[PDB]
């Protein structure tokens, strides 16, 4: 849990998602726009439990070096396989493994932030691994995370 | 007597959320897929801006599936108590 | 590149919630043993009193542990859109 | 998943724990009373959850038929050793497997409900069984959960 000096240039960047002020410090409020913007709605009292856990000096706010102990106590990431495969599963309306290439279809052109008729060509043309006009997501998120 | 045992652990609102993102997850995975994957050269801005979305998504799921776990535990409460009766 | 991969998942307010709920998860456990397993004659009265109490009492240990989960799960929200930097 | 005459009395009883006015009715209100009774704090959407749950007359408030389709789903129980572990576990500073009888003492008479000092002679002469002045919590719950 040691981090690098490209990293650090980024996680500056990164910095700047958050202080949307620039005051070289992390609020409450700016951190709630910034979970709701990501479509979460943590309450007061959890903002301020997400800040009391890197506040080191204790001043109530995120600095940029806090920020860094956030990160590398946490630089560790994880295969995404199952809850991507879960995500289609919300689909899979008889929970036989595989969603049709129309069902597929009408989900990504209504729902979500949706994709164009053109991007769905695409996609279920490599999710249709075997022609046959129906996506085994199963073996398709393993491609995907291969 | 029931002594020490509890009730086993095993919405239109949560249902509308959880459809949602998972279509967004389903969407930004495909992106990311297309874009590090199916593409010549990679655009890493494009990826970025997926990625975002991708956690986004993925993150909203997991907040769905928190609340039905709390939501749970809040129902299993209410028939552990009801159950007291039976003793 | 990172790709489809997120952070891997491993308060004073909390804290104390914690250690009164647990005091008395172990006072209902003992009191509800004592009156169902070291009395000559079970007065269920007292053991549904306990029995109310041992209840409120674990499940208020499972509400602080699903609130610490939530609150992780917001943590590695953040730290995956600053990685999303990293692209 | 089905239910007997002599329950159907004692969820009756049940019944009225709920049903503070006694209308015949559980309301969003009378249920956050209780819930909050047993140190639970439930949102609003959390209460309408829990009613929508199990309405079928779909009218917003539950009923007593309403009430026992809640039960009978729910009937089977489970043992609670490991939670009650890990409810001693947050007293064992070392995370040794054990609590002397002087924090055990110490925690009992000062935190929660608390108990007298003389009840806890009579859990600590149950729970100390090796009569070494320490209390190892695991095999002691394992006594009381038999
Ligand atoms: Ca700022
Ligand atoms: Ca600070
Ligand atoms: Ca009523
Ligand atoms: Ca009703």
């Amino acid at each position: 849990d040691q981090l690098t000096e490209e990293q650090i240039a980024e996680f500056k960047e990164a910095f700047s998602l958050f202080d949307k002020d620039g005051d070289g410090t992390i609020t409450t409020k700016e951190l709630g726009t910034v979970m709701r913007s990501l479509g979460q709605n943590p309450t007061e009292a959890e903002l301020q439990d997400m800040i009391n856990e890197v506040d080191a000096d204790g001043n109530g706010t995120i600095d940029f070096p806090e920020f860094l102990t956030m990160m590398a106590r946490k630089m560790k990431d994880d295969d995404s396989e199952e809850e991507i495969r879960e995500a289609f599963r919300v689909f899979d309306k008889d929970g036989n493994g595989y969603i049709s290439a129309a069902e597929l279809r009408h989900v990504m052109t209504n729902l979500g932030e949706k994709l164009t008729d053109e991007e769905v060509d695409e996609m279920i043309r490599e999710a249709d691994i075997d022609g046959d006009g129906q996506v085994n997501y199963e073996e398709f998120v393993q491609m995907m995370t291969a | 007597g029931r002594k020490l045992e509890l009730t086993k652990a095993e919405d239109t609102q949560l249902t509308k959320r959880v459809k949602n993102a998972a279509a967004n997850v389903l969407r930004e995975t495909w992106l990311i897929y297309k874009n590090t994957k199916l593409v010549k050269k990679i655009d890493h801005a494009k990826v970025r801006k997926h990625q975002r979305k991708f956690l986004q998504a993925i993150h909203q799921l997991r907040s769905v599936k928190m609340e039905q776990r709390k939501l749970n535990d809040q129902a299993n409460t209410l028939v552990d108590l009801a159950k007291t009766q039976l003793e």
